[PDB]
């Protein structure tokens, strides 16, 4: 009973790739931050797909048997949509958060699923005897508040985001506010030419329109 | 067959493998190591969380100068805790035994997953899956400093049968003593009263006895 | 039904896929990356610890203002290393001199599930009933280099089992194109635990050249029949 | 002109010593926490005496010419009072009796803190006069690994009243303050030996048997 | 004169003049903080340690126990107070002699008596304590975090908590590689303006664009006795 | 004499002599920084707080909200400036009274005037400012990191940034268990020698082996104002 988790990066429920039956839908969870420590859910795994959304989907308990819910300064992070940031750059609150949160689908697969990386602008071909589920971009890691964050296993479908976003995730707080922040970095595999592997990498600052020219491509395959 | 099911009893007695499943080994429930004030975690659902031989210091480190130190610095280990009452002083040598949770690795016919409700009610296994145990949604933990780690929500490790405010113990490797310290936090998923979306989470504090109803429930299911 | 196993040679040569498995692709052994002073690790047992193309900077970072920087800050990459010694001057290694330092890996398709068992002794652990051996090694658990940042291995993953024990099993590479070994680069191994000394207070031990493997736990990677 | 800084550890402001003119009173600021990175003020220096209290007394800016105030998840830490530990986080006005008050005075000479590392109170060095007697306050941690410490020469390492929880956490956005279970206070110990201790023996102390293990101090001023 | 020292930062390429009542010791470049082995250590801007006579993108080296000292040989940082110089129209890192117009200049001055900074916590100027004369006015600069959220800060009694000119990005990030640049995570924290009546009220979230930045920034004054 | 203090560190087992013009208050042991609950907190070497009258591997305790205080019961560190005493040939933890010969001694001296440090950023000794007399010379000491890359540093204006004798490993790591040892991750950071010519260019990456160490370490001098 193999599983494949797919993220739409939009407000709509993503359809299961050709060959896989649907189990349940939910909201795309990237990572949580509790007591200033980041803990993540791998996007390729079903743990990145919570059935219910909350800016604070967790509480903490101590040795004195005292639990606190949304009482301190903790974070939750979800994959974001193409929904534009309000022009005032103000914290998004209440039910205005729904259009910002990505949706996901946990699908039952007849066989094992994997992701391949090219380290090139060209799409990496699937291994011999493996059929393609989807293509995308190489999503390695991310850091937001206190430069804390998590990443993805490069063999997992979670390292393969179907749609490239310069801001792929939104920061939500237990105070009930969500917003993009300047320190929210996203890390993607670089395009490396085979002839330049063991040469000094040439520094490149990429403007809008050139962003994906140095971003590696990926394909999620199933046997 | 071929899958590895891991059971954590949360008691000083080893848990039994379900019918048809042959036991590989029983050990001690390892949560995470802490070397150089950096926490590396073992997923409670994976067979790595079940270490056969217990020690306050079960690891050593080496530097590039061809020198290895064992129990020579201030490193730590963390193990899943039993129901045993909280000691007044740090427990020593033989008196540590009833505090350390036991585990079992069972050989399984199919991959076992954990599903979460984020609700008061027990989540049901999807079509074609049978339930193994009912527990509580165990997300993450922090103890000494900022260090800790967490559990994958798809992994059966995120589903502990018994809810406990402090489900793990700190074992100081060099001194050979273990103890519950006040900076231990256990993070659990919450109950959301709505269908799928929670707007602004209301702040609350929960004393002993009123806790379990706000903790999310889970089931571990096998194909 | 599509199981994967990743082997690391710990040398400049490609490792051969263990008995029963078929080769998919070769590459370079990636341990962990460090971007914005934070470390993210690829488990050595998974295919993600094996990239087809090496770079001292194999990643870039993007911000909310739709700007992406490649090798334009101070970021790191960490790769499994070879028996190749450190130079006389102990200066940073750059250019095609890095090639003999980087380990090679192989991603292999397995017919059955792969796992690692640990003896916690100097003895080699036997494979469980119904399982067959692939390779033996030493119990590799975790590592820290710069800023005490790093990552670790799942103990039931083939990544926790390095075939050859190395005091310095990894090399530190920077976006400047320089790779070097550093004093703070630690490698954590499972120690040997005796049945008697389980709940006893551990005896402090300091091992030198030729005594390093005396307290290192042994492992075997097994695949079910 | 040296500046003396007193912390009353009560909701009332402390009096400046006779002859020394009070510049201002305020609230005893321990440290800010921006971006989960703690920035501390030394309790012996006037910077710890912030004239106006707020759960969020700071803002932040980025190179995009944009500034945020109480918009993210930042913190502030303030020295605490004897006030009963609240069962639930205090809010708006009920915060008042929890925050310690301070005073910055104009001293004719430099004040220093001397530590005994012993049960007995240290006597001031020759040519120095006593100002107050306290306990040796070293460092603190609260949220994550974050916190900070006091300087042992600085009068701020000498708190008149010992408390295992000498500080409170004020959540800037929510506007609430509360004591949490991970708040540690660090104090210098009593060493029974003359000047050197070899192998320390681990000890756990319940309420009542604590203070006899805390190092004692005196804040002294040079005579002129 | 008993040896009291005050450090002024011009936040431009020109040397700052020693404030009235003080005499000049030496000039240099405004060092905010260094970062080695991914840990930040800073120098208080009011102290002379924030004023180094010589600039380098790597002004330090480290040594290990095996008697080996490495200079500009790992991935380390140095941070300097920055000029009004606009960021290049490519956001690409600044190398070589092109860095000079970006680095602030400083002056270490000897004061006859103690130097201190007062804070108003309003848009108004805080008055000097009775018997203290003014040296300069500015804005309340508390702390900063750049790479890996690591950074340092200023003591509020120290003159270094009082930058004469408010900057959104008061500091530039320099690397051992010999590259300096501004980054999106380089935050600068300033004391907020609060009203006496608002003190214990729940703070109102505010977002400030270009033209509204100094609206909620507290003011400060650096004073000197006699 | 308004109450000015100068702290001198011998970096030996001997008590350092107060520089010319200053009177001795007390002697002690050179404390660099402590590390409690994984956070490092440092005492500036130029201040009297870096000079503690009594030594311990664990000179502090901690207390929780439950009014329970733990002493030397967890995994915490203390760090002390060290002597030129050689590390044992076995390289094993040093315990008990065997620690004494490794711990540097300090002296807190009452000064008539304010004390500062000047840094040249060259191999040459920077002269004292106009109207300032020289107390001692040394090497520019900026920061340090040991366990978990946590540590602290010095203020460059303070005399504590001016260590008299250059050491590749200037400090030792002590644990609350009662053991002290040098470790491979213990780095010391010093100001580098910069030239006015290559002030605004690419810094040349250099690795220095034994004997070449002090060739790039900046020089400093601690000065005190004339009365
Ligand atoms: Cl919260
Ligand atoms: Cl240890
Ligand atoms: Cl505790
Ligand atoms: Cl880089
Ligand atoms: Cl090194
Ligand atoms: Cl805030
Ligand atoms: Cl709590
Ligand atoms: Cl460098
Ligand atoms: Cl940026
Ligand atoms: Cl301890
Ligand atoms: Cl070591």
């Amino acid at each position: 009973g193999f599983l494949v988790t797919r993220h739409s990066q939009t407000i709509d429920d993503p359809q299961c790739p050709s060959g896989t039956k649907i189990l349940y839908h939910g909201y795309s969870l990237l990572y949580v931050q509790g007591n200033e420590r980041a803990h993540g859910q791998d996007l390729g795994t079903a743990g990145s797909c919570l059935r219910k959304f909350s800016t604070m989907p967790f509480l903490f308990c101590n040795i004195n048997n005292v639990c606190n819910f949304a009482s301190r300064n903790d974070y939750s992070y979800w994959l974001s949509t193409p929904e534009p940031m309000p022009m005032s750059m103000a914290p998004i609150t209440g039910e205005n958060i729904r259009p910002f949160i990505s949706r996901c689908a946990v699908c039952e697969a007849p066989a094992m699923v994997m992701a391949v990386h090219s380290q090139t602008i060209q799409i990496p071909p699937c291994p011999s005897g493996w059929s393609s589920l989807w293509i995308g971009y190489s999503f390695v890691m991310h850091t937001s508040a206190g430069a804390e964050g998590s990443g993805q296993a490069l063999a997992s479908p979670g390292s393969c985001l179907e749609e490239f976003r310069s801001a792929p995730f939104i920061e939500c707080h237990g105070r009930g506010t969500c917003n993009y922040y300047a320190n929210a970095y996203s890390f993607w595999l670089a395009t490396i030419e085979r002839s330049e592997m063991f040469k000094k990498p040439t520094p490149s600052t990429l403007k809008a329109g050139e962003l994906r020219t140095h971003v590696s491509r990926c394909q999620v395959c199933m046997r | 067959i071929g899958y590895l099911l891991v059971k954590h009893s949360q008691t000083d007695q080893e848990p039994m493998c379900p019918v048809g499943m042959n036991k590989l080994w029983s050990g001690y429930s390892l949560l995470y190591f802490e070397g150089q004030e950096k926490a590396h975690n073992q997923d409670l659902g994976l067979a790595g969380s079940c270490l056969a031989r217990f020690s306050t210091m079960p690891f050593l480190y080496c530097n590039p100068g061809d020198v290895c130190y064992y129990a020579s610095r201030n490193d730590k280990s963390y193990w899943l805790s039993t129901t045993a009452p909280l000691p007044m002083m740090p427990v020593a040598e033989d008196e540590i035994k009833p505090y350390i949770s036991r585990c079992s690795v069972c050989e399984a016919p199919a991959i076992a997953i954990a599903v979460h409700s984020q609700d008061v009610s027990i989540p049901h296994c999807p079509a074609g899956w049978r339930s193994l145990w009912i527990g509580y949604s165990f997300l993450m933990h922090t103890a000494a400093g900022d260090e800790g780690g967490g559990q994958s929500l798809v992994s059966p490790g995120s589903c502990l049968e018994d809810f406990r405010a402090t489900p793990f113990i700190e074992c100081n490797g060099g001194r050979g003593t273990c103890h519950y310290y006040a900076n231990k936090y256990s993070f659990w998923l919450t109950t959301i009263p709505e269908q799928s979306f929670q707007g602004s989470p209301s702040a609350d504090t929960l004393k002993a006895g009123l806790i379990r109803t706000h903790i999310s429930r889970c089931q571990v299911c096998m194909k």
